């Protein structure tokens, strides 16, 4: 069952899948980017010593520690209330290794002896260099009397000399601690190894462990027995004089690496049509948690993907650096911390912006209160903010002058207007989209060139793919998507000097890409893909494309059928040659075919049909794609010639020319790349959903009952569908 | 550097040198930085103009060196720098330590060694890893160039190695006839220079046995020449593939455009002026033949121009792409063995420090010696040069120094400097000792200083205020703290006499010598003590 899945102290609760609800606008709590839960999966990491070699005084000395350790194990039992007897049951207050080292069960005895190794090993490992204070040290011998009553069945006196002498600094005592969650972590290894996962309860029956858990959630009364343990043996190391020196301990900063996917931030901003082009307005923003975030006023034009303030488009304000933003960074006000609200002020007229925190006006390093002196007024300003990695913010337009707060105190006398001053209706709040679309290639865009190369009366038409920006600095090498923007359609019912006839006939297309010398071919990828393809990775590999098999099965269970689904049908060109170094004499020519009546995508390479071939479902819409990554200037060009008995890929495009033979490059074909640089329309109303747990008898409930619509704009040749 | 200059011309090329380097970007000078870590330890006449742009550069671009990230648009530090620099320092530090007091030369020098000092990060560690070919011989001051050539001709190469320059044999026999089509020669039978015709129409199977040698022998030595600084150069598959699929037309691969990785650029540009040198080097031999007319391009690689570069560029790229095209694989001439980080010598302040605490005791033995002939009527003594040198550069050195590196020395990376500023606990108590120490050299002296007393007041009292006190009483080797309690206690007795001597006598000779630097000088030390003491509870 799926209840015992849920984390120990954590609790179970049905929650919305996305984001955002239905609720205020002004108690909205805009989300920035989540951190990676990495911490879902608990995976030991032991690390390994069997590179570590014992120091001879350690392996000289350990001998003697590990059978006075044991002896004084059996004392912290003994403690207990724990019995020697020869029945090895534990229930009875009888064991047969209570006993001494040479007379209980020699391989346990070797255990403790190889795992206060590892506990030693492992100690080097750390970076716990030991070393020895005096010899004079271990040459005397103090160990406290213990009665035979107290002590075990062995005459062995296990106590050793007063521990309370002996304090561990707060550095060694961590290193110490994170020591002890080493063992722990070779416990469960160990269990692993067996085959013992983390549930609820002891089930022999079911074979499950309850205890599997991270150190800093697991159970105290364990926690407590690696204590003991811990307590036990530091304290026995020290008092035996083997000093341990701490290794250095430099501070580290990791800085939320940990989020999903690339996203360090998401842009939170109003509708264009809301800009301000004269007069003077206010608004809040309050900061729920203390984060790199940024507020402040941007125009119309900037762009969801670059930071606030890089750019000449937003100016805005950043708290833990007190750090003002507009074309660079440069100092101004103070650090807020959560709770604290930042809401900004502007004056179109004489061109001025001015901040405050908790109602006190910031003032620069020098004493101007003037945040941004002077700017042109172009085509105006609208409010923006920027929301970092585990950040929560709320923005308040003024829509009820009520819920401002500090504005009665700053803001109100001065004249200031809140920003939502005298609307009738709720404002539409744009953000930055997190999936990325394909559209087309900008002319501006200085990493990307695309030419279009007429097809002459010996040459296909082409589309060739250049990189202005190769070769020089800041120039950041990335794998890039890219495609055509229109798709082959499959036929919806499955059939189960050329021929003139065959050709007429026919419906299998063709197109060819080649990639042009000095762009390796390891990296470059040629097929088809869908309209579902979103998947924007740094690192790219056929593997972990994403597929799924539909198995329709009759009746008893015998799968009459199994169709695979995917979105991406590529091949690597690096793995097409056939003779290493060999295509560096020529461009290397990949040539995809498709049949629309089977829906078979085979490739030819070299005039050679690779072994490579998929099988698509009836009506599918594939779109031709090149992924590729730059190590050259010229990267890679589009053809749309026709092998034999092959119709062109414009026919199978454009309907108006179904039936001819000559290839055609349309100008409404064109090549597209995926990108993020694009905005999203949070819905102004969202639907009304209710949770609640009726019982544990009835479970959770969940309940929608008033209806909502939106009519949607269908692109049809892009498949796409938009509000 | 020329000498046959007048004055104002001299110093219109001071002034210009100047401006420009003034205005130019940070990363460009370490190039003319390399000769001046060379030529501004000698200190003559000439090295004046070298300790004013020296000085400039550091005080402009001080913010880069101490960050570790710097500015973020100029960059940071590549360590080759801040080891030079830490040359530069020492040098001129211990040359001006060893060289007699001149006024005008030690103001002058002053500004610039105590401005490296600033900019030098305190924590830095020394490099542990040393250069090849330090061409400082090539520099040489007479000639202006020495074109040494390093010695290849020990090692051998393998049969890899043998294929490979068959293959790359083939390979420029090919552009050797690619260049002949391109020209206009022509197959026939007479061999004629005007007409176009070689006698070499016949194929590489029979091609003649001594032309390879041409590219054999010069390829040869420059493989070893890369061999020998410490290559372990290996095959791959891609070779067994060239072999497996196994006076003529050929067609060339086409091969620039193929970019390469930064280290094999700046690994193809330093063997570029390896071979250079040897090429300069046999072209200066020829000069020396002919005695006279000499050639304007023997000038250093380094102050040649880009366009004649491009000659031994074009060769350097080419043959290095076509080393990977036959599938070998390059690697490091020498690779670190160990980092020695845990020292905490390897800092620079420590090695910096320690350097003061001799030079201080040096100077505590001096003020002894010359307490001892104190009583005899002329102190003509030949240590005055060397607490002149002390007094007027290395305590207002130590001035400089701290009031730079406050929060270094005040931050034990606990929060503050979140980027870091770490002294070490023993480093701080051992300052305090310094302090201390200071304190008993500087205590009832001020008649024998000749005004200088006035400055060792003010680094005396900014030292005061300047303290890691807390730190030094919880952590510290405690004959430091019986040496810093004897020298308070010994204040504190002065403080008492001072007490008596001003009440048995309202107004104010050795007592009344000690009396001048107690009314003069304690009570702005015990002021900045106690504010210190207050401010920081200790
Ligand atoms: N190798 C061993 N040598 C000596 N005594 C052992 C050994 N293993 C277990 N014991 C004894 O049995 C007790 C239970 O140890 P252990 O932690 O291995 O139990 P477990 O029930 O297998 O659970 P887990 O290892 O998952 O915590 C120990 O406290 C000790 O008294």
């Amino acid at each position: 069952p799926c209840y015992e899945a849920v984390l120990p102290k954590e609790k179970l609760k049905v929650e919305h899948s996305r984001e955002y609800k239905q609720e205020r606008t002004y108690t909205r709590d805009l989300l920035g980017p989540t951190v990676s839960l990495t911490q879902a999966a608990f995976t030991p990491i032991p690390v390994d010593t069997s590179q570590i070699v014992l120091p001879p005084h350690l392996e000289r000395i350990r001998e003697k520690l590990a059978e006075n350790i044991h002896e004084l194990w059996v004392m912290n039992k003994i403690e207990l209330g724990w019995q020697y007897g020869p029945v090895r049951d534990d229930n009875k207050r009888q064991h047969p290794c209570l006993v001494e080292f040479s007379k209980l069960p020699e391989q346990e005895r070797n255990y403790n002896l190889q795992m206060s190794l590892e506990t030693l090993k492992t100690l080097l490992a750390l970076g716990c260099h030991v070393g020895i204070s005096d010899e004079h040290a271990e040459d005397k011998v103090k160990k406290m009397k213990l009665p035979k009553n107290y002590q075990l069945t062995s005459g062995y006196k296990p106590a050793p000399m007063d521990l309370s002498f002996i304090k561990l600094t707060p550095s060694q005592e961590a290193m110490v601690d994170k020591l002890a969650e080493n063992a722990h972590n070779v416990w469960a290894r160990d269990r692993i190894r067996q085959g013992w996962t983390y549930g609820i309860q002891q089930d022999v029956k079911n074979r499950r462990n309850p205890r599997l858990v991270p150190y800093t959630l697991l159970d105290d009364r364990t926690k407590k027995s690696n204590k003991d343990s811990l307590r036990e043996a530091v304290r026995t190391l020290l008092g035996y004089g083997y000093n341990l020196e701490a290794p250095d301990q430099d501070h580290a900063a990791r800085a939320e690496v940990c989020s999903g996917t690339g996203e360090r931030f998401r842009i939170f901003r109003a509708e264009k049509t809301y800009a301000v082009k004269a007069g003077r307005w206010y608004f809040e923003f309050e900061t729920v948690t203390a984060g790199d975030m940024r507020v402040g006023w941007s125009r119309p034009g900037c762009q969801p993907d670059q930071e606030l303030g890089s750019d000449e488009r937003a100016f805005a304000f950043d708290g833990f650096k007190a750090q003002r933003w507009h074309q660079g960074n440069e100092h101004y006000g103070r650090s807020w911390q959560a709770g604290d609200v930042v809401g900004c002020m502007v004056d179109m007229n004489e061109h001025t912006m001015m901040f405050t925190l908790n109602g006190e006006i910031l003032l620069d390093d020098s004493g101007s209160e003037l945040a941004f002196k002077d700017f042109d007024v172009g085509d105006g300003f609208i409010p923006v903010c920027s929301l970092g990695v585990a950040q929560v913010g709320r923005m308040n337009f003024g829509k009820d002058v009520s819920t401002l707060k500090y504005f009665t105190i700053c803001g109100l006398q001065e004249g200031y207007e809140p920003f939502a001053v005298n609307t009738n209706r709720d404002i539409t709040m744009w953000l930055s989209k997190r999936l990325p679309q394909f559209l087309q290639v900008p002319s501006n865009h200085e990493h990307i060139e695309v030419t279009r190369i007429d097809g002459t009366i010996d040459s296909s038409p082409c589309l060739k793919v250049t990189q202005k920006s190769f070769g020089s600095q800041n120039s950041n090498t990335d794998i890039m998507f890219y495609r055509l923007s229109m798709p082959i359609e499959c036929a919806e019912v499955f059939s189960k000097r050329d021929d003139y006839d065959f050709l007429m006939q026919t419906s299998t297309y063709y197109y060819s890409v080649r990639i042009f010398p000095g762009q390796e071919p390891a990296n470059v990828w040629v097929g088809w893909i869908t309209s579902d393809f979103h998947q924007y990775d740094t690192g790219f590999d056929l593997d972990r494309v994403r597929t799924v098999t539909v198995t329709l099965g009759d009746e008893k269970g015998k799968v009459h059928e199994s169709i695979k689904r995917s979105n991406c049908y590529m091949v690597c060109a690096g793995e097409s040659m056939s003779p290493g170094q060999g295509r560096n004499n020529n461009g290397l020519e990949i040539g995809c075919v498709v049949d629309a009546a089977s829906g078979l995508l085979t490739f030819i390479a070299n005039g050679k049909e690779l072994s490579t071939y998929y099988q698509v479902e009836p009506s599918t819409k594939l779109f031709p794609a090149v992924f590729a990554q730059a190590t050259s200037p010229n990267v890679f060009q589009f053809e749309l010639g026709r092998i034999k008995n092959v119709m062109p890929l414009s026919a199978g495009l454009f309907k108006s020319e179904h039936k001819n033979p000559v290839p055609q490059c349309p100008p409404r074909l064109h090549v597209q790349f995926l990108s993020h640089v694009l905005w999203s329309r949070m819905p102004n109303q969202f639907l009304k959903v209710d949770v609640s747990r009726i019982s544990e008898r009835q479970g959770w409930l969940v309940q929608c009952l008033d209806p909502l619509q939106f009519m949607s704009l269908h692109i049809p040749e892009e498949n796409r569908s938009v509000d | 550097k020329g000498c046959s200059l007048t004055k104002a011309q001299r110093d219109s090329i001071e002034v210009c040198l100047l401006s420009i380097c003034g205005q130019l970007r940070p990363s460009m000078m370490q190039h003319l930085l390399r000769r001046l870590v060379f030529d501004v330890p000698l200190l003559n006449e000439h090295a004046k103009m070298p300790l004013k742009l020296l000085t400039n550069h550091y005080e402009r671009c001080w913010k880069y060196y101490c960050l570790p990230g710097g500015w973020g648009n100029f960059g940071a530090a590549s360590e080759e720098e801040l080891h030079l620099s830490r040359k530069l320092f020492w040098g001129i530090f211990d040359a001006l330590s060893q060289k007699k007091y001149e006024q005008e030369l030690f103001k002058l020098a002053l500004p610039c060694l105590s401005a490296v000092a600033g900019a030098l990060p305190p924590d830095y560690m020394e490099s542990n890893y040393v250069s090849m070919m330090e061409k400082q011989s090539s520099m040489d001051s007479e000639g202006n160039f020495n074109p040494q050539p390093v010695d290849t001709s020990n090692i051998t190469i393998p049969e890899k190695l043998e294929y490979f320059i068959n293959k790359y044999a083939e390979h420029s026999h090919d552009k050797w006839s690619m260049d002949k089509l391109a020209n206009g020669w022509i197959y026939g039978e007479i061999y004629s220079d005007s007409s176009k015709v070689q006698p070499l129409m016949k194929p590489y199977k029979l091609l003649s046995e001594k032309e390879k040698e041409i590219y054999r022998w010069p390829i040869k030595e420059s493989l070893k020449t890369m061999l020998a600084w410490g290559w372990r150069i290996e095959r791959t598959r891609e070779g067994d593939s060239m072999a497996l699929y196994n006076g003529y037309s050929p067609r060339a691969i086409d091969m620039s455009n193929v970019t390469l990785s930064r280290d094999l650029h700046a690994m193809a540009e330093m063997m570029a002026e390896n071979y250079h040198n040897i090429w300069a080097k046999k072209k200066k031999m020829e000069l020396e033949s002919k005695g006279g007319g000499n050639h304007p391009l023997l000038v250093p690689y380094d102050t040649l121009t880009a366009k004649e570069k491009a000659k031994d560029r074009e060769k350097a790229q080419d043959i290095l792409k076509f080393l990977q095209i036959n599938g070998y694989a390059v690697s490091r001439g020498f690779k670190d063995l160990e980092l020695d980080t845990p020292s905490i010598e390897k800092r620079f302040a420590y090695s910096f420090l320690q350097q003061l605490i001799r030079y201080v005791d040096e100077a505590h033995q001096y003020i002894l010696e010359f307490d001892g002939g104190s009583r005899g009527k002329g102190e003509h003594f030949p240590y005055e040069q060397e607490i002149k040198f002390f007094a007027k550069v290395v305590l207002p050195l130590i001035d400089q120094y701290f009031k730079n590196h406050r929060l270094y020395f005040l931050s034990a990376a606990s929060r503050p400097l979140c980027s870091g500023g770490h002294a070490s606990n023993k480093e701080k108590e051992m300052v305090t000792s310094l302090f201390c120490k200071l304190g008993v050299l500087v205590r009832h002296r001020i008649s024998l200083f000749g005004n200088d007393a006035t400055s060792i007041v003010n680094c005396l009292h900014i030292l005061g205020q300047t303290l890691d006190a807390r730190t030094v009483m919880k952590t510290g080797l405690e004959s430091v703290k019986s040496a810093l309690r004897a020298f308070l206690d010994n204040a504190a007795e002065d403080l008492e006499k001072t007490m008596e001597n001003l009440k048995q006598g309202q107004f104010t000779k050795g007592v009344t010598q000690i009396i001048n630097y107690t009314t003069v000088a304690l009570l702005p030390m015990l002021s900045s003590l106690f504010e210190h003491i207050g401010q920081h509870q200790f």
